[PDB]
């Protein structure tokens, strides 16, 4: 905004809220979001499960 | 997947660079150079051990 | 309409049926591809030199730097004047010629060159 | 949801809109009449809802 810098090549999704006051190039790559979670142990003692 | 967002390059108001960096961006893409640059940096090779 | 002019240091590029009037209802693509690090110099030869007093649509020869309809617009030429020679290093000058439903003209003659 | 997907699932032809449901789980909101020409003249497909 303040022009103290120039074109800033950095990870930044082309979002409308930014786009309203920011000029943006064409996407060099796409982007998505998703669940990221550990692999569940899913283990029951079983020796005294009953 | 949830949303299809797009990774672009920031640039200030009316800067002449957008209109001519995109042609570079497209040029880098269409020739495949992006894929290799994609490949060369996401070549993390730890495999998913089968479950 | 397609005259695949790929891989030439230079070659002829022209509207269909050039010495005659171009056919109507024709929307045919042309593509100029340059090898890496090269420069494209497009030579354009007008058939008829007059000065129009107006600019209009329905018959327009635009020039694009990159893939069509998706790269920035360079300029959109029409009429009977000769467009000025275009020098860019975008390496992809891809040019489309359109046609309305009538009102054909003298067509155009061009010459692509690579350096 | 469709705008969230935005050609993730926005299919262009009816007949190949069928096979998207034939090959996986899909909804493909399509008009009543063409349904009757398909669901009656093809198996594995049902009119759902009203
Ligand atoms: C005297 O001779 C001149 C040519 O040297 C005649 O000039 C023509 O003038 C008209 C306007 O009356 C021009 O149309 C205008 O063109 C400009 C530039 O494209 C455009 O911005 C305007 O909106 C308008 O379209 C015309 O181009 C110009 N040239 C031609 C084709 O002859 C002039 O008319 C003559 N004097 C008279 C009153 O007859
Ligand atoms: C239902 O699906 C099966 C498997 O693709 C197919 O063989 C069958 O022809 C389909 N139903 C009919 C009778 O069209």
């Amino acid at each position: 905004i303040d022009h103290k810098a120039d074109l800033a090549v950095a990870p930044l999704a082309i979002t409308y809220v930014r786009e309203k006051v920011i000029d943006f190039s064409k996407p060099f790559m796409t982007l998505g979001i998703s669940i990221l979670y550990r692999k569940p142990n899913g283990t029951n003692p079983g020796v005294f499960s009953f | 997947l949830i949303d299809s967002k797009g990774y672009g390059v920031g640039t200030p108001m009316g800067s002449p660079y957008r209109d001519k960096i995109t042609i570079a961006i497209l040029q880098l893409q269409e020739e495949g150079k992006l894929h290799m640059m994609k490949e060369k940096w996401w070549r993390g090779n730890g495999c998913p051990e089968e479950e | 309409c397609g005259i695949w002019v790929r891989t030439s240091n230079g070659g002829h590029f022209a509207s269909p049926n050039y010495p005659d009037s171009y056919p109507p209802n024709k929307e045919c693509i042309y593509i100029l591809e340059a090898a890496p690090r090269q420069r494209i110099e497009l030579t354009f030869d007008e058939r008829y030199y007059i000065e129009p007093s107006f600019e209009c649509r329905f018959d327009h020869l635009e020039v694009r730097d990159g893939p069509f309809g998706f790269s920035p617009l360079i300029d959109r030429y029409c009429g009977m004047k000769s467009p000025a020679l275009i020098r860019s290093t975008g390496r992809f000058m891809w040019i489309k010629f359109s046609s309305d439903e009538e009102l054909e003209g003298l067509g155009f003659r061009a010459k692509y060159s690579f350096i | 949801f469709m705008s969230s997907r935005r050609q993730s699932v926005l299919v262009k032809s009816n007949e190949e809109g069928i096979q998207r449901v034939l090959t996986s789980d899909y909804a493909f909101l399509m008009e009543s009449t063409t349904i009757e020409f398909v669901t009656q003249r093809n198996c594995n497909l049902t009119q759902i809802g009203g």
